[PDB]
RNA sequence: GAGGCGAAGAACCACAGAUUUCCGAAUGAGAAUCUCUCUAACAAUUGCUUCGCGCAAUGAGGAACCCCGAGAACUGAAACAUCUCAGUAUCGGGAGGAACAGAAAACGCAACGUGAUGUCGUUAGUAACCGCGAGUGAACGCGAUACAGCCCAAACCGAAGC
RNA sequence: GGGUGACAACCCCGUACUGAAGACCAGUACGCUGUGCGGUAGUGCCAGAGUAGCGGGGGUUGGAUAUCCCUCGCGAAUAAC
């Protein structure tokens, strides 16, 4: 699954914040598990997890969030 | 002697930089990526610190 | 009939004689424990100020500055030398007294650009000079058609390229005839032989 | 200073500067050094008024000494404020002229005859 | 614009602070205090923070040594994430 | 004493270090000042002509 | 190696925007890229100024080019001192995309002539300088390139102004 | 011109032709709005001073009694100049 940006335009200033944390977490998480080495169900994601981060705050800041 | 914080991390990084290139990078190139060119020894060589 | 203005010039031609003379005795001995750049509210010569361009106006400001007298201070030479180029005690500088005091006071004010200077006399042992600067960013300048030219780019720090009235004269730019061949149009692109 | 010759007491440059006032509303006055020295120079000043704390003295200095040779009698203020505000500016004056005394042209001539006595 | 948390510090001797002291341990950025470290790590797991210890190290990370109170239970709070 | 190696063995001192403006380890922690880029001497940064050779 | 992205048109390219740690002219203060505090600072110099850092300016960089200052010696003269190397090397200050110069108190093929300035070609190694040694060395004019001419100060007005 | 399993106009990129865009020329030229050029007679009303110039001492220049500049001292006239 991947955010797009139509659907992250689509959120309100509220549900960015809270999909923007959400996001924080499973990065968190995601760091967490490869630090016990620990391999992931897809390294590919902890990529998109990063981009997806960077897409909600472009968003933000061009909303005016 | 006594290092400051910047000092540490510089030192921290030279210590990174004494990697040997992994054996992946010598596959992914067909070994034209072998040697660390940067590759520095505590006693032989000497840093800037 | 006669200017106002035309009794400072007359008094001006000699400061040593009349009530000038008067005025100078006490103004320098003020002048004497002042600095060495001094900006001051009125022109000491308002009819020269007036003829070199000042205007009693926002971003126009009048400096008086001291400046020693005599030739170069120079030290001897530390290595070997010709006979030619042991001298240190009739050595003089190229610039005259006018644009060091000019240089000056534009270092002292380092927003603004200097319009052009003059003579307020001498003791002794020092000159003293006026000098007219501009400030290039105040809209009363830029809206003042006689010294709005002042604000372009290309006059930043005129006078530290000699581009000075005093400038100019000092580079031996004031014939347009003989004599002129070394310093027309620059001292640099004739190979620093004008002088 | 240099060019001030003689004291004017208080009293006198009240009675000079009031004379100003009325010579500007039923009169006619010059302000300013400049158009105060041609109004002498062409011979129509009859009062000339020169404020004593101008800096530099080189604008004013000239006055007494022309004022003199034309036969212009004058007296001097202390503040140059005040002789611009008598004449009716915003701003100071250096130096003034009464072209046209107006209703004040007796009290003219007897502050003329007042400062000839201060000589 | 720097998060507190970089990471858990997983390592044997940090596995031996947590079943034997109730400790936790992290990377952590090198610009963070005690108390920010304290309060951050209270925010993101639910738990009370009794003491922070923290180590500039030589690889270029700080790293925090986070004792948690008898109500809280380190190894437990370890295994969720 | 010789100035040779005998006197080799007192240099313990730290004097040029990494320097905060260039980068260069010419940061005289004594002088504060540093040899290659002016640090610590100049809001400029240090060059010379001298540097090259004249012609170019 | 694993895994992912792309027809919800990805990669890639152009233009515009967002983000852009710390030191750095480096500017709250200190510091070998870190730190301190009254969450507070355009430091310093300066213009305007509601006199408050309120509005602004400067600082530093850049391959050389450009302008303004300071200014050698080896060398040549078969020695060497003036001369020469050379106003060169190098140093100080500073501008711009170019700079500088520029509308005659000019020229002076002397004329009943030319008509701002720069540059190129020539004038010419001529005139001029010089232990009159070695060396040094223009200009006017001409043929070209490109062309462009204007604003104050003052007189006379006198607040009609910014 | 290059690439392609060896000497390639015809295998692929390209090349001729034609066309599009951006940048520089340039906020220039052309165009326009406003302003108003100029002539006669009379009038000694105005027209830039440490200046022009001179001397002492230096630097610089091809500049020689005739270069340009600095420094110390002295120092005019007022267009009828
Ligand atoms: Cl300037
Ligand atoms: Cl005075
Ligand atoms: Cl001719
Ligand atoms: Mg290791
Ligand atoms: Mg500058
Ligand atoms: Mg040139
Ligand atoms: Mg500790
Ligand atoms: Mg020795
Ligand atoms: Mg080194
Ligand atoms: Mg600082
Ligand atoms: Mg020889
Ligand atoms: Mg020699
Ligand atoms: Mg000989
Ligand atoms: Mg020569
Ligand atoms: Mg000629
Ligand atoms: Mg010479
Ligand atoms: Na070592
Ligand atoms: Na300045
Ligand atoms: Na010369
Ligand atoms: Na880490
Ligand atoms: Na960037
Ligand atoms: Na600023
Ligand atoms: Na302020
Ligand atoms: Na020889
Ligand atoms: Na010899
Ligand atoms: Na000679
Ligand atoms: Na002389």
């Amino acid at each position: 699954t991947v955010l797009h940006v139509q659907e992250i335009r689509d959120m309100t200033p509220a549900e960015r914040e809270a999909e923007l944390d959400d996001l924080k977490t499973e990065l968190l998480n995601a760091r967490a598990v490869q630090a016990a080495g620990g391999a992931p169900e897809n390294p590919g994601r902890i990529k998109e997890l990063r981009k997806a981060i960077a897409r909600i705050k472009t968003i933000q800041g061009e909303e005016g969030d | 002697g006594k290092k400051s914080k910047a000092t540490k991390k510089r030192l921290a990084k030279l210590d990174n930089q004494n990697s040997r290139v992994p054996a992946w990078v010598m596959l992914k190139t067909d070994r034209e990526v072998q040697r660390n060119h940067k590759r520095r020894h505590w006693r032989r060589n000497d840093t800037d610190e | 009939a006669r200017s106002a203005y035309s009794y400072i010039r007359d008094a001006w031609k000699n400061p040593g004689d009349g009530q000038l003379a008067e005025l100078q005795w006490q103004r320098q001995q003020e002048w004497r424990n002042e600095g060495a750049v001094e900006r001051i509210e009125r022109p000491t010569r308002l009819d020269k100020a007036r003829s070199q361009g000042y205007k009693a106006k926002q971003g126009v400001i009048v400096a008086r500055v001291s400046v020693r007298k005599g030739s170069a201070r120079k030290r001897r030479h530390k290595a070997g030398r010709r006979s030619k180029r042991q001298g240190v005690t009739r050595i003089t500088r190229r610039k005259d007294i006018q644009r060091v005091a000019e240089e000056r006071a534009s270092r002292t004010f380092p927003n603004l650009r200097v319009l052009n200077s003059y003579s307020v006399g001498q003791d002794g042992r020092q000159k003293w000079h006026e000098v007219i600067l501009i400030d290039p960013n105040h809209p009363a300048i830029q809206n003042d058609d006689d010294l709005s030219w002042i604000c372009a780019d290309d006059q930043a720090d005129r006078v530290f390229r000699g581009l000075t009235g005093a400038g100019r004269r000092n580079r031996g730019l004031s014939g347009k005839g003989k004599g002129s061949e070394k310093t027309r149009p620059s001292l640099r692109s004739n190979g620093g032989k004008g002088k | 200073p240099v060019y001030v010759d003689f004291d004017v007491p208080a009293d006198l440059e009240d009675d000079a500067l009031e004379a100003l006032e009325v010579a500007r509303d039923t009169g006619a006055v010059k302000k300013g050094t400049n158009e105060t020295t041609k109004s002498i120079e062409r011979g129509s000043a009859e009062l000339v008024f020169v404020a004593e704390d101008v800096q530099p003295e080189e604008i004013v200095m000239h006055i007494p000494e022309l004022a003199d040779e034309k036969g212009v009698p004058f007296i001097f203020v202390e503040q140059q404020d005040d002789l611009g505000h008598a004449a009716g500016l915003e701003v100071g004056s250096a130096a003034a002229a009464v072209t046209d005394a107006g209703e004040a042209d007796a009290d003219v001539e007897d502050i003329a005859d007042k400062v000839e006595e201060l000589r | 614009s720097w998060d507190v948390i970089k990471h858990p510090h997983v390592t044997e001797k940090a596995m031996n602070d947590m079943d034997f002291q109730n400790k936790l341990q992290f990377a952590v950025d090198d610009r963070a205090s005690k108390g920010e470290v304290a309060d951050a790590v209270e925010e993101q797991y639910d738990v009370t923070v009794e003491q922070v210890n923290t180590q500039n190290t030589m690889d270029g990370e700080k790293k925090a040594v986070v004792r948690l109170s008898e109500d809280d239970d380190a190894q437990e709070v370890a295994s969720r994430i | 004493t010789g100035a040779g190696t005998p006197s080799q063995g007192k240099k313990n001192t730290t004097t040029h270090t990494k320097c905060r403006r260039c980068g260069e380890k010419s940061y005289h922690t004594k002088k504060k000042v540093c040899s290659s880029c002016g640090f610590g001497k100049s809001a400029k940064r240090r060059d010379y002509e001298w540097q090259s050779k004249a012609g170019e």
